[PDB]
């Protein structure tokens, strides 16, 4: 019996059920309504009624720990919403808030209903604020299988990460006819709201995936990491890997030249567990890297800097990434282990033209937020306000350490050598420039006046990263009575 | 030469590119175990570039039975406490067109043992792999 | 296996049975312990465990006075509910009732007082509820014995359940004030046919599934694993005023 998902196959598309049974376990889905109906009585809309209502909403259970979800239905009016379908949504949140539970939505709707009027603009705000009060409390993931346009695009928005499916999936506020009919410029859908372009340029896609089944597997391993609730304690798993396994490959590392270039991610592997790094925004942003990964059997947080791509330098999108990757991962009690290898900030009319001050300021606010344990590695160089926003010691940092070449001075030997010679005798560059990078272009100044506790070889980053992630388990720390922040938008 | 062929195996190299495939073909080769080989060997036995010589049935029968196994064996970290599963029954497929799907099963009696069938129903085996 | 529940509801609607032929089969063996066994018998109360966990059990009976609604009755399961709750103990209902015992010494003796005492302690309550309706639930008897609408976390339905304002026949009356006559044959039964089913209230919304009676245990076991670790709470208050 393989009825009436005929005409579905048929355009290389998967159906909402089928995806439902490839996410959770093999028989661990309970669906909990399933006859209902839209009860509209207008235009005539009082005939063709459906038993489903164009969702299917359950409890489910991955990896032996419960979830819940909800589905849209393509087939079925288009998958809008209604007065009727934003109740079974709204019931599965008000559960998944009492219980400390997470939700996943896999959004395939067409727009909203017209038959209904003003009630699906009614089931929107319900939802909108379903989501804005949750946000915080229980993780909230999204994925976009297929159309996705209208005013419907916010739910998505305020949930934490939203994930894109590549052939058959867009997203967008307005259509392109509205486009041509006041700009005048023919654009089609996939140009718009493509997933390509929400990945690189926007920014508002946290992912993309090739295929559903593919997005399913890598989905779960994504939900392997989460916490279940915001009281709840980080999870953690067995593993065989060990603390005193050897890695003695990032004595290499960084070149002897202070000119040529490296992969962080060089660095980043040997520390972490084998096979356990979940890169978030892969192709957004790339100066930056942000993502989740395991210490010792523990999911821990990763933002590092990378030189590979314009020299490591803070930008506007960067800060909007790793604002956001910090501000999720406090929220949840997730420690925090940071690379550090920053030149200052992107030069340029544009930046300030696109407000730079606003958005740097973002990942400074976020890092002095945090209350989590924050573990600080510098390896080669952090000048100026860099060095500032990237979890100094200053703000409350628990541990940071540094590699015995690196540098932190206030800025580059240039500008301090002019500076401080207003117009002192011409070649004072050869005999000035030198001197000033090898007395003050080491860890030695910062290191006496306290701001790393101490210079270690690069083969035990492994060993104190352990020691102290293990040690920090049970920090209390709080921040002083407020209703909440002001965060610069 | 036996040694040699399983000694080739255990040599993990990562990070760049390597010739150990080209050494593992002409060691197999059977022209090179009949006992006599000439100078002008490589560019005879190797006319058109290089392609490196293929796999049997039951190599690849071997390698799919393997892939099932650490696939389960990997599957059951991931699950909390007890809540875990045994058996399962795996459809491979290499290709990027499911060429030969074999069915599989796998059974996980204890940490580095399994009882590898056709599929439920089926004689079992029980093999063994350490990973 | 739990197959006998198929069989315990007759297919006649005027045909009564013991209520504990349900109760029994859901529970583990031998782990009942009833509470006022000889008292307001239309309504039965006590412990038992499931899955090695303690619950509350209040059912109805329909053996005795055809299951409905008291002043004893109230005050009993008003006492154990509230019990039951004021220590974070789960509660189990099966809901059979027509209605409200009618009669004059019911309103001379206060029903209005009593029977809202049931009420305030199932909507007071914020342990976790489960809910079965077997065959009927008419009025505001449907509204009391723990509804949905009463902050419940889980609801199931027989698939011969009934959930309807009032019965038949006065729905029939009250919707045709002076119909030509003989409008009983050609009128009740097609009400009844149509809106005496739990189709209408799962459109509405007020049952979760409707469900085979042999997953009952299945249901109930995976929903009180799932509602372990349910928090809620009251808004502010120095104590309720109860109805005395
Ligand atoms: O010496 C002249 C240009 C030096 C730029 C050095 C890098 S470029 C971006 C960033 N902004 C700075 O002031 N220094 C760094
Ligand atoms: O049809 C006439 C009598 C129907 C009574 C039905 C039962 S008796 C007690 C309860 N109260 C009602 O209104 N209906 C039920």
């Amino acid at each position: 019996p393989t009825a009436a998902e005929d005409l579905r196959h048929k355009k290389k598309r998967l159906t909402a059920m089928e995806r439902v049974q490839l996410f959770c376990d093999p028989g661990t889905f309970r669906e909990r309504d399933a006859l209902v109906e839209h009860e509209c009585h207008n235009f005539g809309m009082e005939k063709r009624k459906v038993p489903g209502d164009g969702f299917i909403t359950g409890t489910g259970k991955v990896f032996g720990r419960p979830v819940f979800l909800f589905s849209h239905d393509f087939t079925v009016f288009g998958g809008s919403l209604s007065r009727t379908n934003a109740a079974k949504v709204v019931r599965i949140m008000e559960e998944a808030a009492k219980i400390g539970v997470p939700v996943i939505g896999f959004n395939d709707s067409g727009g909203a209903r017209i038959h209904e009027g003003v009630d699906s603009l009614a089931g929107y705000a319900d939802i909108f604020l379903r989501n804005t009060l949750f946000s915080g409390v229980i993780p909230q993931i999204s994925v976009i299988m297929g159309p996705c346009a209208g005013g419907a695009v916010y739910s998505p928005a305020i949930t934490d990460f939203t994930f894109m499916v590549e052939t058959s999936s867009y997203m967008f506020v307005t259509g392109p006819e509205v486009v041509s009919a006041v700009g005048g410029k023919l654009v089609t859908k996939d140009e718009l709201g493509g997933p390509h372009v929400h990945a690189t340029k926007s920014g508002v896609s946290a992912g993309t995936f090739p295929n559903d089944i593919v997005a399913m597997a890598q989905l779960r391993r994504l939900y392997s990491y989460l916490p279940l609730s915001n009281r709840d304690p980080v999870p953690v798993l067995p593993t065989a890997d060990e603390r005193y396994r050897d890695v003695s490959s990032l004595n290499t590392v960084v070149p002897t030249e202070v000119k040529e270039a490296y992969d962080m991610r060089d660095v980043i592997y040997p520390v972490i567990d084998h096979d356990s790094f979940f890169e978030i925004q892969p192709q957004f942003a790339k100066n930056i890297i942000c993502g989740f990964a395991r210490v010792e059997g523990r999911s821990v947080c990763i933002i590092a800097n990378q030189p590979k791509v314009q020299a490591g330098v803070l930008d506007i999108d960067s800060s909007v990434k790793g604002a956001r990757m910090v501000r999720f991962a406090d929220a949840f009690n997730i420690p925090i282990i940071t690379f550090v290898d920053v030149p200052g900030f992107l030069p340029g009319v544009q930046q300030e033209y696109g407000g730079i001050i606003r958005h740097g300021a973002k990942l400074l606010y976020a890092y002095a937020e945090a209350t989590v344990p924050k573990v600080t590695i510098i390896t080669r160089k952090a000048y100026g306000g860099a060095y500032d926003v990237m979890s100094s010691k200053h703000l409350r940092g628990d541990s940071n350490y540094a590699w015995p070449h690196a540098e932190i001075a206030v800025m580059g030997a240039a500008g301090a050598c002019k500076l401080l010679y207003s117009k002192e005798t011409a070649e004072q560059q050869a005999q000035r420039i030198a001197d000033y990078e090898k007395t003050f272009c080491t860890p030695l100044s910062a290191a006496r006046k306290g701001f790393v506790d101490a210079v270690i070889d690069p083969s035990e980053t492994r060993m104190r990263v352990c020691e102290d992630l293990e040690r920090l388990a049970r920090k209390q720390l709080q921040n002083p009575w407020k209703k909440h922040g002001n965060i610069p938008l | 030469i036996g040694r040699m062929e399983k000694a080739l195996d255990e040599y993990v190299i990562r990070g760049l590119r390597h010739n150990i495939c080209l050494l593992r073909d002409v060691v197999t080769e059977p022209r090179y175990r009949s006992g006599s080989i000439t100078t002008n060997y490589l560019q005879e036995q190797y006319p058109n570039g290089f392609k490196k010589a293929e796999l049997t049935a039951e190599e690849m029968q071997l390698m799919y039975e393997v892939a099932a196994c650490v696939h389960l064996k990997r599957e059951r970290l991931h699950y909390t406490q007890g809540t875990a599963p045994s058996e399962r029954q795996l459809y491979l497929s290499v290709g990027a067109g499911q060429e030969g799907e074999t069915p599989v099963y796998v059974r996980y009696l204890d940490d580095s043992h399994f009882e590898i069938g056709a599929s439920k129903h089926g004689p079992f085996r029980k093999m063994e792999v350490v990973w």
